DNA sequence: CACCACCACGCGGGCGGTAGCGTGCTTTTTTCGATCTTCC
DNA sequence: GGAAGATCGAAAAAAGCACACGCTGACCCGCGTGGTGGTG
RNA sequence: AUGUCAGCGUGU
């Protein structure tokens, strides 16, 4: 009843509540609008680091 | 008038004042009739399996080589019958085949030369088919598809009244709705400008779609506006003025014309100039040069020597502009007319907005809003603009679409292409442009005459259309394979995509609803209902206030009472009696024709949308028996509103006093004495009567009751006439008369009653005869009757001896006082049927077996099951008992079926269903034999009528010829065969008999070896089971105190106690009454209906007291026929006439016996019988006039101080039993998630503690009280035990613990990148 | 954890919908089909495809259907993903937390007991016998006419006598909350002494229906047993309905008599013109009793009779005041319910739903709780038994 | 007209229900409040009232459409008399009308409950005195015409934020802290006290 | 020994199609392009 | 005099829509490939 | 020893 699994992601994957939830937590948090961040987010345009 | 033989036995007094010019239709004939519709072989492909064919067929293949047409289809016999299907469980329903055609062309010369046919017939699946009731069995099961009221496709203009933009303006909107594609929609934003939205997208300018049609602004400019020609003069520059626009205009200028100032500079334009405009007809007036700056060029203007666009089209002009027009030799120019209140400039104004410049960019834009992303090209663009609107197989305007769009833009032509075109929507638009401009008003979207009306046909042959164009998809896939010259067009289709989607219409659709039979009122009610809802239609939540109301069209096609009361109120209607169904889908109603002021009988079905035109009266409007009105001011109605009218001024008028309710409804006696809202409420309480053992007629009624018995499929009707041959409590054989003889027939009618079989509502269904041996019959006679049926008549409750008083309190707010004699006669007992399924399924390790013993149970338990592990019919079982003794391999673990706990009675019925290959068990034996046995029973009766007709032929030829009556009398009738004669025709003629007489046994023989394979053919179910065990229980419930009571006025109750009979109040002659009720409802629930019943009861029930008091002292029938005929006879000018002249004394006697118990009265919905009419029925017998006698008190017996109503009333037994209602639990199984207890009843479980309790008991300083409801009642499962130790122990202590229920919530939070955690510091 | 998305045995083969681990399955294959792809050193055009669907995966388990489009079911139909399953109406939060089913609890349908007094209700005798199941095996252990649980059950289930007996004997101060399913305000539910009736519909009082909302139309309400002595002490101190009878919204009482106590109040306080008997003296109260119950004079003669009204003084005592009264016979012998420190004035009039309200806000205000209690039952016992009468 | 003439019926039939009773006394006879079954129960309070009676005997009056809007012609006709189809089906506009209103409310209801449970559900009286000495006005509520409510009811079962001086003698009326049960309104009241 | 029938099964996904699917609610928050204005 | 702050209006997206109970049906991958197995 | 969907109904 409470023991609880793990599975180890081989890519890294952004949490969507923190990501689509108004306002965006990542948004917010790194200044770009949502468009920019879920276009970079689901491998349609780079972004520089 | 003469009477049929089953109203001769009881014949009911009718106080209807008015003639019955049109006789009530048949109820169910709007489920029938569509049916017709679906499945009829139409020669024009417009409705059904033909038009769909016609609709899909010819396909074509990829490559112009082959293809595949259609050329006639066929629906063959079902393969079993209705009550066939019903008793094993398939579904009824009949295959369809198809007449299909390929013809492979010539490769090398495709210009139409064909090289090979062929022609075949193919089975596309199975259609299932209405019965004679208007029904579907489907899966075994009964269902209706109840009829959806939807907007009807077409053009609708519509707005909101200042509801946004917090300004108040209205912004007009228009709508085209399609029968199939997609909407388009023209709004009117706040700014003015005309905007289109397509399948409510993104708002684009509404010139992008006049532009996507190939049209430049000089064209759209032409066909939306009117140009003024200003023609250049030397300096005058004078303008082509039409004196009609001048109206409503400021006069900025003088306007001098003629040589006359006809307006001063500085004053308006009044009527009176005008007029004086009209009057002088002048065309040309001086124009000063500022005036035309301010208008809009109508076409582009080009200086052809220098080649350059001096002025464009649709821009402001301007004098530097003006200059140049001039001085370029452009000496006439065209603007545009527009007012600001008359013609507003509201296409310019979206033209200047609209972005695109051609028809390319304008096909561009619209895709780029379509799909999103993908690349604007101009082929995709094109394709999708050439198949949104303009592609028959994506756009479908019906025929009613088309009519309705047709008449809505005043079109003479009510026919044309299903597909739009650039006409259409230029029209839509400007018609949506002259409703904003003033010119036109809005349409009422909840007018009847907008909402049409979709029976079973339209969607059966819509879901059947799509099967269809799944299949032509899949069959143009094939088409194009190749190798076709060894291909037959039974292989080439798939009928996967046409089953599938039939069979998911006809079981899973939000309108294929499951019959609900608790009466016959109940499923005739349920077949003739409108619901709104349903694909394509409202929903429950979001239906609104204003679609629920009763619109004035309601009138004549929607009852306005009989609705159900909660969420879904106005969105289910019932059909009136005499509504029905254009060929459109409109409603429509019965209306007779008024000429010269006298009304004629000639009947006109009027739709909604035409009777607003004409003047139509209503139906209690006085007539002088020749057709004129006896007052001259009729009141009548014109559109949707009442008002007086001269008699000459009527057009129709109410074809009767029924026309405005509903079936249900109209069953209501009394109906015009009581509210509104009571009226819903008992026409809904009506039809959830359970039948009782003995059913009771109306003492009170509407003579409605027949045509709703008649009409329901409950009672066994005849088909034709003759006489009664044999009389069976379980079948009946009728000998038809010659007339009706059919030629090489035995002649005889066998109906077989079912005879307590469960309904749907598990309750029990029931047939009686109620005819004798020997007793003539005619068509149309009723042989058996039904359940909640007595003669013909709907009989859903008992006419029981009421008294109106308080009693001690026992009646406070709405309880009922019974007293012990009606739980004494059984009056309210009923018998409720529950089925029990056992599945003998087949598992991994093995299969399990229905046998007699089961591991680990005693010799006592398993005395009920025989030797083949199933219950003995006619055993009492009760909850816990074992009824298929089932084991199921782990050796074996048993799974048998037991009663559920608190469920008892008697085991009426077993039924086992067998899959073929698998060996049949004895009691299956058993079941078949008996079937078989039937069946033979009925051919040997069959072959016995005629091999007696033939015996008789072949002595009386024998007696012509060889006149050996005697002897062959003597001799036995089969020795008749071997016997023989001289040689001559008699012996020719004997060999032919006999010939023919081996003939028909063989015959015979083959229709019985056929019936016998019919029975053992078995039954096919779903994977994984081998075996189905059915098993029926049969219950007595008698009532008692908490069961829920009602009239049809809406009174309802529950029963408070079950008094002695000697505790009741009694009159003088020592006759206790049987209901007590509070009078105190009466003033309040507003329903007199009760009272007027209460005493046209008692009075004809005193009648009926007469008549078995004159019986019993064995009076001459001179003294009934007399007294009888006094009875009927009473009334003031009643239509109805009965001449008991002409009865005989022996039918009168059977007429006595039949009214011995109370003369019925019919009471017609809204021509019963007055207060007058009452009181001199109540002076006929020896009763009081006033209604009101003098009772005494049951247990003291002092006289009450005050005469007391007492009368007789027809009483309601409602399917809401407090046995059914009661549930208790302490301890039992919890849910295995949130470890909370079960809910429901069936499953024991405990009630609901709602956030809402909780609130109540935060609310007191309830505290030890909630924390030991939410923890150690329900989820601290440690808490729970340690409570049930202590109690047991004695302790009334608890340990809260921590509720399971927010542990699995913080694992829930858990499972996600959240971390919850109680901290213990 | 997987008893928390249980896979339930569907008993012919084959199992649940299991929507959690239909969207753990899929995010596993994903995430196998991209190690896969990686451990393969394939080119960043496809494991990014890969890469972009996992991420899809993921945010359909997390929230379902947020994004884009729902993962569509095997019904044709959104699926519930881990968000799903706590927010809404439907969510852990509303339908397992705030509120749950409980044990000790029952429902039917309710009918009207007149006899019955102001702190009572009528159970029936089978829901009652199981709802106080383990008080039962409790009492028979006790006296040890059963040796062990399965004894005591096996007695309860044969319908035992000495069951009845024991059963009386723990319901005779145990009350019981009887609620009703809409609970608009705090007197939804309340507290009431439990009286073993025979049959199967709890019987309400009448004067209590007010507060409750309720008819006797078919309307069901539930029953909960508290089972500590802390909730049987809530029960009796708060939620009792004689503890209930200000209205907390306002103040205004809620006790008031409705229908039939009115009508045969206002039928006893009338007066006729010339009823038989009228004009006559008696001694008392008493007298006019006798007198009408002997069919001398009628219910609305006008008499004078010798009354004796108390009066509360400053002391809090009661003096007696002696004198004749002209009055009707109803009046009269309706004064024999009346408590002593009542004055006469109330019921000397003809008594209607407004006049009886304040003849009780009177005895309330006057005399306290006990006395208005008492005074209340006897008044709704006249007024129906007149009624009847009448 | 048809307003006035529906009151005039009503006005006529209470008159001619209420007191037609005409009894014999000792000598010669007199008027007495009539004991008819209809009035009994409307007058008593028990059941009914005056609308409901006079749509029993006098005429139904006036009836509106679902836009809201007046019908010309009323409902002529007593529910003891006959109703004729039109008039029954202009009466089940309103019928209907207020039965989805009815049927629609409870949603709306239950959810603005919840909402004012959910937004105070954490307020509870955990103290005795603050010792504050702000409180709030309060006066008898009089819009144009009528006193809606009486600075009785608005100020019972309260505790004073300040001495209260009697009306222009300065002299304290009530104590500072004093709670206003009955007896201090009907002090309050007898001062004509307004604020 | 290919040869046809039968069952694991596995990874796969929106589904089926030579494209679209949707069309009768109200309130709150975001956001994003178009206008303006205005200001340094 | 043009870029940036202010406005703003429309389009989009999210969140909500009483409680309690009773009953009914209907369903709870797939599917096309590869491997396996009896066979004449 | 479930769940969900759809429908009907009861009491408010
Ligand atoms: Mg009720």
């Amino acid at each position: 009843r409470e023991r609880m699994g793990h599975i180890e992601l081989a890519s890294p994957t952004a949490h969507i509540w923190f990501l689509k939830s108004l306002p965006s937590r990542i948004g917010l948090l790194l200044d770009m609008p949502l468009r920019d961040i879920e276009r970079v987010l689901y491998f349609e345009s780079y972004v520089v680091i | 008038m003469v009477y049929s033989y089953t109203e001769k036995k009881r014949i009911r007094k009718d106080f209807g004042k008015r003639p019955q010019v049109l006789d009530v239709p048949y109820l169910l004939s709007i489920q029938l009739d569509s049916f017709q519709k679906f499945i009829e072989q139409d020669p024009e492909g417009q409705y059904g399996l033909e038009a769909a064919f016609r609709s899909v067929f010819p396909i074509q293949s990829y490559s112009g080589n082959s293809e595949l047409q259609y050329v006639s289809y066929r629906l063959g016999e079902p393969v079993f019958d209705v009550q066939e299907c019903q008793i094993r469980g398939v579904t009824y329903s009949a295959p369809l085949r198809v007449k299909l055609r390929l013809v492979i062309y010539e490769r090398e010369a495709p210009e139409g030369t064909v090289k090979d046919i062929k022609e075949q017939e193919v089975y596309m699946g199975e259609i299932p088919l209405m019965t004679d009731n208007g029904t579907f069995v489907i899966n075994g099961t009964e269902r209706v598809i109840v009829s959806q009221l939807h907007r009807s496709p077409g053009v609708f203009f519509d707005s909101d009244k200042g509801k946004t933009h917090s300004s108040g303006k209205v912004l007009y909107n228009a709508r085209i709705i399609p029968y199939r594609g997609s909407w388009l929609d023209f709004e009117f934003d706040p700014k003015d400008n005309l905007f289109v939205r397509i399948d409510r997208r993104r708002k684009l300018p509404a010139t992008i779609i006049l532009r996507a049609l190939n049209y430049t602004t000089e064209q759209i400019l032409d066909l939306f506006f009117e140009k003024v020609i200003f023609e250049i003069r030397d300096n005058k520059l004078q303008m082509e003025l039409v004196p009609e626009r001048l109206r409503g205009e400021t006069a900025s200028f003088d306007i001098e014309a003629n040589g006359k100032v006809y307006v001063e500079k500085g004053r308006r334009i009044t009527a009176r100039h005008i007029r004086q405009l009209e009057k002088d007809d002048v065309k040309l007036i001086e124009v000063p040069v500022e005036y035309i700056a301010g208008k809009v060029v109508a076409k582009d203007y080009i200086d052809e020597s220098t080649g350059e666009l001096i002025c464009a089209a649709n821009m402001e002009l301007s004098l530097d502009l003006l200059a140049k027009l001039s001085q370029s030799g452009h000496k006439r120019i065209e603007t545009l007319f527009t007012n600001d209140l008359d013609h507003g400039p509201y296409i310019s104004e979206t033209l200047r907005v609209d972005p695109t410049n051609d028809r390319l960019s304008a096909l561009v834009e619209i895709y780029r809003m379509m799909r999103p992303g993908e690349p604007p090209t101009r082929e995709a663009a094109e394709s999708l603009f050439e198949n949104l609107f303009f592609s028959e197989d994506r756009y479908d305007l019906s025929a009613v679409g088309r009519m309705k769009f047709n008449r809505s833009l005043l079109r003479e032509e009510i026919e044309g292409s299903g597909i739009l075109s650039k006409d259409d929507i230029i029209d839509v638009m400007k018609k949506l442009i002259d409703i904003r401009n003033g010119k036109g008003e809005v349409d009422d979207i909840d007018h009847l005459g907008n909402r049409r009306i979709r029976s079973v046909g339209e969607m059966a042959e819509n879901q059947f259309r799509v099967g269809l164009v799944r299949v032509e998809r899949a069959v143009k896939e094939r088409l194009s394979l190749g190798d076709l010259d060894t291909l037959m067009p039974q292989d080439m289709i798939n009928a996967k995509p046409i089953s599938a989607a039939v069979k998911e219409f006809f079981g899973s659709s939000q309108l294929s609803q499951f019959m609900d039979q608790n009466n016959p009122l109940s499923e005739i009610t349920h077949k003739r209902r409108i619901s709104a809802l349903g694909p394509g239609g409202l929903t429950r939540e979001r239906a609104g206030f204003e679609v629920r109301d009763v619109h004035p069209t309601h009138y004549g096609r929607v009852c306005p009472i009989e609705t159900p009361e909660g969420p879904n109120i106005g969105l289910i209607n019932s059909l009136s009696v005499y509504a029905q169904t254009n060929e459109y889908g409109f409603l429509e109603t019965p209306y007779r024709k008024v000429t010269d002021g006298v009304v004629t009988d000639e009947i006109h079905y009027l739709s909604a949308i035409e009777e607003g035109n004409y003047v139509i009266a209503q139906a209690n409007s006085n007539l002088d028996e020749e057709g004129h009105f006896v007052e001259d001011l009729v009141t009548c109605r014109s559109k949707g509103e009442s008002s007086l009218f001269s008699r000459d001024q009527v057009d129709y008028m109410d074809v009767s006093t029924q026309q405005v309710v509903s079936v249900g409804a109209s069953l209501i006696p009394f109906l015009e004495h009581d509210d509104a809202n009571r009226a819903l409420m008992g026409a809904n309480m009506q039809r959830q009567a359970v039948p009782t053992l003995r059913a009771d007629k109306p003492l009170v009624g509407t003579g409605m009751e027949r045509a709703v018995a008649v009409d329901s499929g409950v009672t066994a009707v005849a088909k034709r006439g003759g006489v009664v041959q044999y009389v069976d409590a379980s079948r009946i054989v009728i000998k038809v008369n010659e007339d009706e003889m059919y030629p090489g027939e035995a002649g005889i009618d066998i109906y077989n009653l079912t005879k307590y079989t469960r309904s749907n509502q598990n309750t029990c269904i029931n047939q009686m005869p109620c005819v004798s041996l020997g007793e003539p019959v005619e068509r149309g006679d009723v042989l058996a009757d039904g359940p909640s049926t007595d003669l013909g008549e709907l009989a859903l409750g008992q006419n029981m001896r009421v008294a109106f008083m308080p009693w001690n309190g026992y009646n406070f707010e709405d309880s009922i006082l019974v007293s012990e004699r009606v739980v004494q006669e059984d009056r309210f007992t009923t018998i409720h049927i529950q089925e029990l399924a056992c599945v003998s399924r087949d598992t991994k390790l093995g299969p399990e077996e229905i046998t007699a013993d089961i591991p680990n149970v005693g010799e006592a338990a398993l005395s009920k099951l025989d030797e083949s592990g199933i219950v003995y019919i006619g055993a009492e079982v009760t909850g816990g008992d074992i009824l298929v003794g089932k084991v199921t391999p782990k050796d074996v673990k048993d799974s048998s079926l037991r009663v559920p706990n608190g469920v008892s009675g008697t085991v009426i019925d077993v039924q086992v269903f067998t899959r073929d290959g698998v060996e049949k068990d004895k009691r299956a034996l058993e079941i078949e034999e008996m079937q078989l046995k039937q069946a033979k029973k009925d051919l040997s009766e069959e072959l016995q009528i005629l091999e007696a007709g033939l015996f008789s032929r072949i002595r009386a030829v024998l007696v012509a010829g060889g006149v050996e009556a005697e002897k062959l009398d003597k001799l036995p009738r089969d020795r008749w065969l071997e016997l023989g004669l001289t040689d001559e025709e008699k012996q020719n003629q004997l060999e032919q008999l006999a010939e023919q007489y081996d003939e028909l046994k063989h015959e015979f023989e083959k229709k019985l070896e056929a019936k016998r394979r019919k029975i053992t053919q078995g039954d096919d179910l779903a994977p994984g089971v081998l075996k189905i065990v059915k098993v029926y229980l049969a219950v007595k419930r008698r009532i008692q105190p908490g069961d829920k009571m009602a009239g049809r006025h809406g009174n309802k109750g529950v029963i408070s106690k079950i008094n002695p009979i000697e505790d009741m109040p009694y009159d003088e002659n020592g006759t206790p009454v049987d209901i007590v009720l509070n009078p105190l409802g009466v003033p309040s629930r507003m329903n007199i209906g009760q009272i007027l019943e209460t005493h046209l009861g008692m009075a004809a029930k005193g009648i009926g007291d007469k008549i078995n008091a004159m019986l019993k002292q064995q009076q001459e029938v001179a003294k009934l026929r007399e007294f009888i005929q006094r009875a009927y006879d009473l009334g003031a000018d009643v239509r109805q006439k009965v001449d008991l002249s002409t009865f005989s004394d022996e039918e009168v006697m059977r007429l006595a016996e039949n009214l011995r118990k109370g003369m019925p009265i019919a009471t017609p919905v809204f021509d019963g019988a007055k207060e007058a009419e009452i009181k001199e029925l109540l002076k006929l017998g020896d009763l009081p006039t006033s209604g009101q006698i003098r009772l005494y008190d049951g247990r003291t017996g002092e006289q009450f101080e005050r005469p007391v109503t007492v009368g007789y009333m027809y009483m309601l037994k409602l399917n809401h039993l407090v046995d059914d209602k009661m549930h208790a639990r302490s301890t039992g199984s919890y849910s295995l998630v949130t470890q909370q207890p079960l809910g429901g009843k069936a499953q024991f479980g405990g009630q609901r503690f709602g956030e809402m309790e909780v609130w109540a008991l935060e609310a007191y300083g309830a505290a030890y009280t909630l924390q030991e409801m939410l923890t150690v009642k329900s989820d601290d499962v440690n808490g729970r035990t340690k409570m049930y130790k202590n109690i047991v122990d004695g302790n009334h202590q608890m340990e809260p613990g921590m509720p399971e229920s927010f542990n699995v919530l913080l694992k829930e939070i858990r499972s996600l990148g959240i971390n919850i955690e109680l901290e213990d510091e | 954890p997987p008893d928390l998305r249980p896979l339930v045995p569907l008993d012919g083969g084959r199992f649940a919908t299991s929507d959690l681990n239909d969207l753990y399955r899929r995010v596993i294959n994903r995430n196998n089909r991209l190690k896969r792809l990686l451990d393969l050193a394939a080119p960043d055009i496809i494991v990014r495809n890969e890469k972009r669907m996992l991420q899809e995966a993921v945010d359909a388990l997390l929230d379902n259907g947020r994004r884009g489009r729902a993962i569509t079911g095997s019904n044709k139909r959104p699926l519930k993903s881990l968000a799903d399953m706590i927010k809404g109406k439907q969510g852990r939060f509303r339908q397992n937390l705030l509120g749950k089913r409980v044990d000790y609890s029952g429902r039917s349908v309710i009918t009207v007991g007149p006899y019955l007094r102001l702190h009572q209700c009528g159970l029936p005798k089978k829901m009652a016998l199981e709802l106080f199941k383990p008080f039962i095996y409790g009492k028979l252990e006790l006296r040890g006419l059963a040796t062990t649980i399965k004894a005591a059950k096996k007695m309860v289930e044969r319908e035992e006598a000495v069951v009845w007996d024991i059963l009386d004997e723990v319901i005779r101060e145990h009350p019981v909350l009887l609620n009703r399913a809409p609970t608009l305000h705090r007197l939804g539910i309340q507290a009431f002494e439990p009286v073993l009736i025979e049959g199967k519909a709890i019987q309400l009082h009448p004067l209590v229906c007010a507060a409750y909302n309720a008819d006797f139309d078919g309307d069901q309400m539930a029953v909960h047993v508290p089972l500590t002595l802390e909730a049987q002490l809530e029960a009796r101190a708060l939620m009792m309905s004689t503890n209930n009878i200000l209205s907390p919204a306002n103040g205004e009482p809620i006790i008031v008599p409705s229908q039939d106590v009115v009508l045969g109040l206002y039928y006893m306080t009338r007066d006729c013109v010339n009823a038989k008997g009228e004009g006559m003296v008696l001694t008392g109260p008493k007298e006019a009793e006798r007198l009408y119950r002997s069919g001398l004079a009628s219910l609305h003669a006008r008499v004078k009779v010798r009354i004796t009204e108390y009066e509360k003084d400053a002391n809090g005592e009661l003096v007696a005041k002696t004198s004749l009264k002209d009055t009707t016979v109803g009046r009269a012998i309706l004064w024999m319910i009346v408590p002593k420190g009542l004055p006469y004035s109330i019921v000397n009039q003809a008594l209607g739903k407004k006049a009886i309200s304040k003849m009780l806000n009177t005895c309330y205000r006057i005399l306290g709780l006990k006395p208005t209690v008492i005074f209340a039952d006897q008044i709704m016992y006249t007024g129906f038994a007149y009624a009847a009468r009448s | 007209i048809w307003a006035a003439a529906n009151d005039r019926v009503s006005k006529a039939m209470m008159d001619n229900l209420q007191t037609e009773t005409v009894i014999n006394r000792d000598g010669q006879e007199e008027k007495q409040v009539s004991f008819n079954s209809i009035y009994m129960m409307a007058d008593s309070g028990a059941r009914g009232s005056a609308a409901q009676i006079r749509q029993l005997a006098g005429m139904r009056g006036l009836m509106a459409k679902p836009d809201g809007s007046i019908i010309e012609t009323p409902i002529t006709a007593n529910f003891r008399e006959g109703l004729n189809v039109l008039q029954y089906f202009i009466s089940t506009h309103g019928a209907r009308k207020g039965l989805a209103d009815t049927a629609l409310k409870t949603a709306n209801s239950g959810y603005l409950t919840r909402r004012l449970v959910d937004v105070a559900q954490d307020l509870v009286v955990t103290e005795d005195d603050c010792g504050t000495h702000e409180g709030i006005m309060m006066t008898p509520v009089i819009e144009g015409g009528d006193v809606k409510e009486p600075l009785r009811d608005r100020v019972l079962g309260r505790v004073t934020a300040e001495d209260v001086l009697k009306p222009g003698t300065a002299d304290i009326l009530v104590p500072r802290n004093t709670l206003l049960h009955e007896q201090w309104c009907d002090l309050l009241e007898e001062n004509s006290v307004d604020a």
